[PDB]
């Protein structure tokens, strides 16, 4: 190895942006399912 | 020709030059350190710690 | 007759990205509980 | 009598291969000094690199 | 200073990630070739004439199998014991038909496992350890060489060798039962006692240590975090677990010595698998197990059945059905 | 363009006729003129990657 | 030859020599006697070809692609006996005994394995003239038996003269008035006999040694596994050798 | 189509064997 | 009547464009049989992009 | 038709398998009608009953037994040395009730087809094209309930 | 097929010679006791 | 074959077939195994019991045991899968 | 013929429990980076 990277950061996702990203996936799952099942 | 009674499976003459250049190419590496040493230096141990 | 590879498209198109976004929230709350120093940091 | 010889001298010839493993593991380590165990004062692993 | 001494210093260095050693000079090229040919022959390999009757048995995944049925098929009955490399096959298509990769995998396996065993010796020498972990590993090396090497020798063909698979294993065990009667043989009996006993004393020793652990944690955190690595304090009250087992059976049946205790865990399985692997070996040369068929008779002389006669009728069912086309003559001499 | 395409040290490009009947991998000699910029000329591909 | 007969058994084995027919030396004429009986006719093919749908430039006419044999060295026929009867117009041959079948398997482009029984059973040869000459050329029909004798058991355990006759691990197929008649073809195992046409051609004779030998060409039909598939036409070529006595 | 799942399970199992050997949590004294 | 572009082959016309016609099975896209394609066949390219 | 429907080995819960899935109609199809009760008689005229498959046996050889236990006819595995084949004994089949109500088949091709399906209890006409019924028996909900709640316990 | 065969005898007696001349390289003296 | 007629004439009906029976089927007739039964099985298709006297290499004693059992011998249609395994069909006591 | 509900059994039997065990590891390392107070806690 070498030394520890000084470019370590942390990732954040608040409770607000969770519900956006969940609803984004389910609505795209509702929309595109009917075409994939054909 | 499988069940021929030939030495080390050497069917063709070309396979010998493979064998001789394999043992000797590492033998010459080995003689670069353990060769050209004193063949007349003994010990009364069970194991020798002479040199590299 | 429907395409039987569409169940794998939809149910992994739901679950794999949605379980991803849950993980970024759980480690967010763990860092906030990590710094806070009380009863949950460990 | 073939099946008695091929199943008994074969039977022994594995256990004498185990005798090559026992008696040479001890003899190589009796020559080196650690057949009785690891020294508590000087452990060789502690004077090595970090483990990775 | 020399190039060889700077190479011997690296190849015997314990400071490597994995110790290579001088046995790794012929462990790693052997086992990586047994591996890289196994993954290809298990996934994509055409069917193989195993019975020598030109009825090719599918064994790979691309030819409609699964994890259970798929298997690297042993070589042909037509080849038998002959050495069959790639260069003595005149094409690879002729090689893969006649059971090619079974000999390439097995022969590079038994060299690599007998070199993995010597490698366990070598690092014990360079670390200051007492040497004999590799003697305990002799017991599966004895058993691997019994079903892949010794049993094809005494039966005279690699086609009787063990198929590299899961369903092929049970084709091997049942046909070995009908032709050799392994269950009545006292060396399979001495290794069933080796692994039933081995799994007993494993879970019996592992429970008495975990029973007598010392308080070093709280009830919230894990039990395992009361052991700091490399500590010098003993992590369990060994007097406590001795007084428990000294009352569970009786007093004199308990090892107070932990060294003699940890030796008996290494004795019992390993001796049980040395003896078992020399059961397959002595039954490779058709010295079968016991045969008590028609042993109990009345005074009139009529045969009274026993449990061995019921066991015989199970052996007669597998004997008349294994290799159902390969036989032409009334006795399975092979 | 000089070795793989022109077949000096390579197989070449799949070429074909005008109507998709015959086609084979063959070396393609480059066309350097204004005919090289005809994109249906396979010689323009060899002339491009060389130039 | 007699050069092969010089060797012992330990010098031939493992060398692939016993597979190969002899080489006759020189050319002359030999006359078949009234009681003339052919002694050591061996046939060995040197090339194989299976009739397929070939991928030409734009067309798909049937042509022969060749193939690589995969059973190793087991293709040669040997020891084929038979009397040489003299019809007035044309000399004839009818084989009687000897190893007159050699099962083998060739592989096509694509990975398809085509087994076929290579045989000369019940051969009626007819050739121009009476005496064997370097211009002599005889041939005729032979009967191919099936590749499997009827007591062969398939993976389910079904044969023509033994075994079951239904899908043995599918017990709900024989329910109803129809039964299992949807898979009827894979239950009925039919022994099949087809025809084959070989064309031999003598070109080198010894009369002082009474042994002939030349080039043949044989066509026949591959196997079907008792009606499991459509058999395919197999052409082969090679060299033979015979002792005319 | 069916054997594609079996292959993905096998090489996926050999991935986590690779990461367990080389990216192991290296134990340290003190 | 069944080329590679009917069978939905996507990356396979990119191997045959630059000069790969044979395979280890023995078939070819040009239809001519081959005894040995060597290393660079369809299986050789696919296995070498993995390595 | 309901009473003869219980006299059928495909309704036994001890015939299914574990990792085969779905209803029992996936087994052989939705039943349509009762084909009737075949009665087997030889050329002598005595009544032959087909020996029935037990629940253990996945495969079972077709055996025709008269009233006292003597083996009178079967379907032979080995057809060479055959001493009890249907061709020798000359077994005719007679149906009674069902949709084959008065019928008699006398030749060996047809009698062997009904002798195989008579060891499976009664004889039914199924509809295996509606649910893509493959041809192996499943288990009843009696069998599945006993599976879970005894592996749970 | 006689070109592959040449390649194997190179690779075998390369590593076999590393094995043979490995233990001839004063191999008992390579212990953690001394030297 | 699923439905093969003349299964009985092979071995067990005590009226044997000629061109389809095993050589074990002629063991039940005293006098014919192995010599007289060996010639019948070896040669080709027969059309009747009168063709049994056409065998090349018959004695008066070999025709005698055929004359005894000529009511029990009968000839049927040669189905070619039974005609191959007439010396040995893989049946052993 | 295979059962088309087995793809949903296996590929969710892999992914759903295996993505679960990843989450317990990511929040474990986030709590350790949360308490540590340097460059990653936030
Ligand atoms: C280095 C480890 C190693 C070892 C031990 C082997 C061993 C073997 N390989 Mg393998 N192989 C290896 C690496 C190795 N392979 C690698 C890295 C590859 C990838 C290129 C292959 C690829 C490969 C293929 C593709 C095939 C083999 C095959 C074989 C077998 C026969 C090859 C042969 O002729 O050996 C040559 C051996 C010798 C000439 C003998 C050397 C032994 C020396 C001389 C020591 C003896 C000392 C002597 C007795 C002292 C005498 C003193 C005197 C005074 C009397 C054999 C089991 C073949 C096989 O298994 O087919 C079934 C086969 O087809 N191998
Ligand atoms: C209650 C039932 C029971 C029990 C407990 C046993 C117990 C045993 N039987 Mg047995 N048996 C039974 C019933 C039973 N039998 C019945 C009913 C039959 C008749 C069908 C048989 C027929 C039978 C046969 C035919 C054989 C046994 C054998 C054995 C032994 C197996 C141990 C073994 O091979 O490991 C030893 C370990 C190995 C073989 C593995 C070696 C693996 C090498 C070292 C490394 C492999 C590494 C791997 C490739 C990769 C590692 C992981 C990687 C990611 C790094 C053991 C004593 C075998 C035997 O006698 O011993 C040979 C044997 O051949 N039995
Ligand atoms: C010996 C001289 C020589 C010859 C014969 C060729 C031959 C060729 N060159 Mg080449 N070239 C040469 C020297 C030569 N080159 C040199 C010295 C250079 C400088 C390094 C170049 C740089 C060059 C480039 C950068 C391009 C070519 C292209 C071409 C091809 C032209 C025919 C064609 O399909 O273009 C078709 C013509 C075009 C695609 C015109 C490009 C204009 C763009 C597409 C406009 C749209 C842009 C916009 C962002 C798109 C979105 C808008 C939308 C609403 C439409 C042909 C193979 C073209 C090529 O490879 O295409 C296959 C190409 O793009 N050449
Ligand atoms: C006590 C529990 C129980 C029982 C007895 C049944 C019984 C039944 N269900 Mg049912 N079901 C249950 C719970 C239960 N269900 C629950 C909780 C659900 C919600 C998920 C369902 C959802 C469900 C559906 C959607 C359907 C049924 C159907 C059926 C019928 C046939 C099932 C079959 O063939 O099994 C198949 C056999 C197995 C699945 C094997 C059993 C499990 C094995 C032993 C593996 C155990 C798991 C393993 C250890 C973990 C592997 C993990 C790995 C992949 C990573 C049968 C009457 C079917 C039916 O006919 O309905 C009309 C149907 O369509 N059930
Ligand atoms: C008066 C009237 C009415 C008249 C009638 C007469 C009458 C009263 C009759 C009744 C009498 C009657 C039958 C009573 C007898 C009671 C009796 C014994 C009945 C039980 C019957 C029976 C069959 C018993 C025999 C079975 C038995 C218990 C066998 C014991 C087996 C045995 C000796 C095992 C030892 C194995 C062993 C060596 C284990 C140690 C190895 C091991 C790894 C252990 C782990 C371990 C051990 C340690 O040591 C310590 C330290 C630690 C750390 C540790 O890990
Ligand atoms: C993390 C998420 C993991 C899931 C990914 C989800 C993606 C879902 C969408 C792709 C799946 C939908 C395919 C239909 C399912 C189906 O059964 O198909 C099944 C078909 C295969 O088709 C099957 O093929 C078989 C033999 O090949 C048999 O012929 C079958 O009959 C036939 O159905 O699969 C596909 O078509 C997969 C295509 C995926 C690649 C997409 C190519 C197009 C991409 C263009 C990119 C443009 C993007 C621009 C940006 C916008
Ligand atoms: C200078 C720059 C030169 C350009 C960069 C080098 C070329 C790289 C281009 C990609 C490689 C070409 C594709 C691979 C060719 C291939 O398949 O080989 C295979 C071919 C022979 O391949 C044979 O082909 C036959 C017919 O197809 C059969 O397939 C045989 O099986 C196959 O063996 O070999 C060559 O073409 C090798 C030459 C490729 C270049 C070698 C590397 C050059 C590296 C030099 C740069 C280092 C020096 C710089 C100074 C420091
Ligand atoms: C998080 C993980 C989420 C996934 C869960 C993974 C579980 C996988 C195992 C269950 C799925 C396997 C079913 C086979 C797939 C299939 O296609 O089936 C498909 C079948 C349905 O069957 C379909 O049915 C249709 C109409 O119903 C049509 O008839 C179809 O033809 C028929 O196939 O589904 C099941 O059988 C699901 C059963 C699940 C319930 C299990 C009941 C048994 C439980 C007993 C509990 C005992 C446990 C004791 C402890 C051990
Ligand atoms: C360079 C050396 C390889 C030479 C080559 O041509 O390979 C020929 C063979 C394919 O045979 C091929 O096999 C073909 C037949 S078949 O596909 O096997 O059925 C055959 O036609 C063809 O001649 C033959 O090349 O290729 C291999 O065996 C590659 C094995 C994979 C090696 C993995 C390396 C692991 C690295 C880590
Ligand atoms: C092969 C591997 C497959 C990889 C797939 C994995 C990645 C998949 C998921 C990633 C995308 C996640 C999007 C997160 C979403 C997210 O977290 O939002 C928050 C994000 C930025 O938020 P901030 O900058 O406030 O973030 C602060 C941080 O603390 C957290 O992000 O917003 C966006 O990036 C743009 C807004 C998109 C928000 C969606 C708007 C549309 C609303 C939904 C519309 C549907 C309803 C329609 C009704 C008609
Ligand atoms: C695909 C498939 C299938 C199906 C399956 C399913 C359908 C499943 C489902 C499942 C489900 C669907 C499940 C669920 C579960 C859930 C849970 C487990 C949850 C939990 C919860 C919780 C966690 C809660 C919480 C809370 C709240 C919210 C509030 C308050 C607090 C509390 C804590 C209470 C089957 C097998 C048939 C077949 C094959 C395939
Ligand atoms: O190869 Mn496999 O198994 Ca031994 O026994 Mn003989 O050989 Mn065959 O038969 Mn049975
Ligand atoms: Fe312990």
């Amino acid at each position: 190895m070498t030394g520890p990277n000084p470019n370590k950061q942390a990732v954040e996702l608040n409770r607000t942006s969770l519900y956006w990203g969940l609803l984004l996936i389910f609505v795209l799952a509702v929309l595109f399912s009917s075409y994939f099942f054909n | 020709t499988e069940g021929t009674n030939e030495w080390f499976g050497v069917d063709d003459l070309r396979l010998l030059a493979v064998l001789f250049l394999g043992h000797w190419a590492i033998l010459s590496l080995w003689l670069g350190s353990y060769g050209d040493s004193n063949e007349d230096e003994d010990f009364f141990g069970e194991i020798d710690y002479s040199a590299r | 007759e429907v395409q039987f590879g569409a169940y794998l498209a939809v149910l992994l198109g739901t679950f794999l990205p949605a379980l991803f976004l849950v993980n970024l929230f759980i480690q967010t709350e763990a860092r906030k509980a990590g710094k806070a120093g009380g009863q949950d940091s460990d | 009598p073939r099946s008695w010889l091929c199943c008994s001298h074969f039977f022994l010839a594995f256990f004498f291969l185990v005798g090559h493993w026992w008696h040479s593991g001890r003899a190589r380590a009796a020559a080196a000094g650690f057949e009785k165990g690891i020294n508590r004062a000087n452990e060789p692993v502690l004077s090595m690199r970090p483990i990775d | 200073v020399s190039l060889w001494e700077r190479f011997c210093a690296w190849i015997t260095s314990t400071e490597n990630r994995l110790y290579i050693g001088w046995f790794g000079c012929l462990m790693f090229p052997t086992l990586l070739t047994a591996t890289s040919c196994f993954i290809i022959a298990f996934i994509a390999a055409p069917p193989v004439d195993i019975d020598g009757i030109r009825e090719p048995v599918a064994g790979s995944l691309l030819y409609g199998n699964n994890i259970i049925s798929g298997a690297v098929v042993p070589s042909s009955n037509a080849i038998g014991m002959h050495f069959y490399p790639i260069w003595e096959a005149a094409s690879i298509d002729e090689w893969l038909y006649n059971g090619g990769p079974y000999q390439l995998i097995v022969l590079h396996f038994l060299l690599g496992v007998s070199a993995y065993m010597g490698r366990e010796w070598e690092l014990s020498y360079r670390l200051g350890m007492r040497p004999w972990i590799f003697v305990a590993f002799s017991a599966p090396v004895a058993a691997a060489s019994a079903v892949f090497l010794v049993y094809p020798i005494g039966q005279g063909s690699f086609s009787d060798g063990m198929p590299l698979g899961i369903s092929g294993t049970f084709n091997f065990m049942l046909v070995f039962q009908a032709e050799h009667n392994i269950l009545m043989h006292p060396f399979h009996m001495a290794g069933v006692a080796g692994v039933f006993g081995g799994s007993l004393f494993s879970a019996m020793h592992g429970s008495l240590v975990t029973s007598s652990l010392i308080r070093e944690t709280t009830e919230n955190e894990s039990t395992n975090y009361g052991y700091k690595f490399g500590q010098e304090e003993e992590t369990y009250n060994i007097v406590a677990a001795h007084g428990y087992f000294g009352r569970l059976i009786f007093q004199y049946a308990s090892f107070n010595n932990s060294r003699a205790l940890h030796f008996f865990l290494a004795l019992w399985p390993v001796v049980g698998i040395w003896i078992t692997s020399m059961g397959i070996s002595t039954m490779a040369f058709n010295l079968n197990g016991f045969n008590f068929n028609q042993s109990v008779v009345d005074s009139q002389g009529r045969v009274i059945n026993t449990w061995a006669d019921i066991l015989n009728r199970a052996n007669l069912g597998i004997e008349v059905m294994h290799e159902r086309n390969a036989h032409n003559f009334p006795l399975d001499l092979a | 363009g000089a070795f793989h395409v022109t077949g000096l040290f390579g197989p070449g490009i799949w070429v074909s006729d005008a109507y998709g009947i015959t086609g084979k991998v063959q070396p393609v000699a480059p066309a350097w003129g204004a005919d090289g910029f005809n994109p249906f000329n396979p010689g323009g591909i060899a002339a491009h990657h060389i130039a | 030859k007699s050069q092969i007969n010089e060797l012992s058994y330990l010098q031939v084995k493992g060398t692939g020599l016993a597979n190969r027919c002899a080489e006759v030396v020189g050319e002359d004429s030999i006359k078949p006697k009234p009681g003339a009986k052919l002694v050591d006719m061996c046939i060995e093919p040197k090339a194989w070809a299976v009739e397929e749908e070939v991928g030409k430039a734009g067309k798909t006419e049937k042509k022969f692609v060749n193939s690589k044999v995969m059973t190793r060295q087991t293709y040669t026929l040997d020891a084929i006996e038979g009397p040489i009867t003299v019809d007035g117009g044309k000399i004839t041959f009818n084989e009687k005994e000897g190893i007159d079948y050699a099962a083998t398997t060739v592989q096509l482009p694509g990975g398809e394995r085509v087994p076929f029984l290579f045989t000369v059973k019940d051969l009626v040869a007819k050739g121009n003239g009476d005496t064997f000459k370097p211009g002599f050329q005889m041939g005729g029909d032979f009967n191919t038996p099936s590749y499997r004798t009827g007591l062969f058991l398939d993976p389910k355990g079904r044969g023509g003269t033994t075994g079951y006759d239904m899908a043995v691990a599918l017990p709900a197929l024989q329910l109803g008035e129809e039964g299992d008649a949807e898979l009827f073809g894979e239950n009925n195992k039919v022994f099949d006999i087809t025809q084959g046409r070989i064309e031999m051609e003598v070109n080198k004779v010894n009369a002082e040694d009474s042994e002939i030998g030349g080039v043949f060409v044989a066509t026949q039909l591959s196997d079907t596994d008792m009606g499991s598939k459509t058999p395919k036409k197999v052409l082969t070529k090679g060299i033979f050798y015979a002792k005319v006595d | 189509m069916e054997a594609l799942v079996y292959t993905f399970l096998l090489i996926g199992t050999l991935m986590v064997i690779f990461f367990a050997v080389f990216f192991r949590e290296t134990p340290r004294i003190l | 009547l069944n080329p590679m572009w009917r069978q939905g082959m996507f990356v396979m016309p990119f191997m045959t464009r630059l000069g790969i016609t044979d395979s280890w099975g023995g078939w070819s896209i040009t239809g001519e049989s081959v005894s040995n394609p060597g290393i660079w066949s369809f299986e050789g390219v696919a296995l070498s992009h993995i390595i | 038709d309901k009473l003869a429907f219980y006299d059928y080995i495909g309704n036994n819960p001890a015939k299914g398998g574990l990792f085969r899935a779905g209803p029992m109609n996936k087994g052989d199809g939705i039943a349509e009608a009762w084909l009737g009760h075949p009665i087997f008689r030889d050329k002598e005229g005595r009544e032959l009953t087909v020996r029935r498959m037990p629940a253990f046996f996945e495969t079972f050889p077709v055996i025709l037994v008269d009233k006292d236990g003597i083996i009178r006819a079967d379907i032979p595995f080995r057809r060479a040395e055959s001493k009890y084949s249907i061709e020798q004994v000359g077994v005719t089949v007679d149906f009674y009730g069902g949709k084959l109500n008065g019928q008699t088949f006398k030749d060996a091709p047809t009698v062997k087809k009904f002798a195989r399906k008579a060891q499976l209890g009664e004889v039914f006409e199924f509809d295996r094209t509606s649910l893509e019924s493959d041809g192996v028996f499943r288990s009843s909900p009696r069998g599945w309930y006993t599976y879970g709640h005894a592996n749970f316990a | 097929m006689l070109t592959l065969k040449i390649l194997v005898y190179t690779t075998v007696i390369f590593f076999v010679s590393l094995f043979i001349f490995g233990f001839l390289s004063s191999d008992p003296s390579r212990n953690p006791n001394r030297k | 074959v699923i439905d093969y007629e003349n299964i009985g004439y092979l071995g067990g009906s005590s009226i044997v077939d000629i061109n389809n029976a095993n050589v074990r089927a002629y063991l039940k007739m005293p006098g014919m195994y192995p010599t007289v039964a060996g010639k019948i099985v070896s040669h080709g298709p027969y059309s009747g019991v009168a063709d049994l006297y056409k065998i090349p290499g018959l004695s008066s004693a070999e025709a005698d045991v055929i004359k005894k059992y000529e009511s029990r011998l009968t000839a049927k249609t040669p189905s070619p899968d039974y005609v191959i395994d007439r010396i040995n069909n893989g049946l052993y006591r």
